[PDB]
């Protein structure tokens, strides 16, 4: 996602506002971020139950 | 790591592969070759994921 997001930035002028293709590719990058925490917390309550 | 990095090399191929042709809006051959290639990549992936 870091290598997309680099590489399909500088085609463009570096105007402040989120684009609509920003807007997407951040998220992309919170809904990827937010599973690697998740599985995170998976593996910080998985020594003391399996269930939840 | 084998699925994973194999989908990375996809979309570095692709990156780069992407400065060869002009922006049109339709599809080449080789945009149809390298999508080909990467639903086989993965399905593979997913082929694993399912055994």
């Amino acid at each position: 996602m870091t290598t997309i997001n680099t590489h399909l930035r500088e085609t463009l002028p570096k105007i402040p506002y989120v684009k609509a293709i920003d807007m997407y590719l951040m998220g992309c990058f919170v809904f990827v971020f937010m599973a690697l925490l998740e599985y995170a917390l998976v593996n910080y309550i998985f020594f003391s139950q399996p269930a939840r | 790591v084998f699925g994973v990095t194999t989908v990375l090399t996809m979309t570095t191929l692709s990156i780069s592969a992407r400065n060869s042709l002009p922006k049109v809006a339709y599809a080449t051959a080789m945009d149809w070759f390298i999508a080909v290639c990467y639903a086989f990549v993965f399905s593979a992936l997913i082929e694993f994921a399912t055994v």
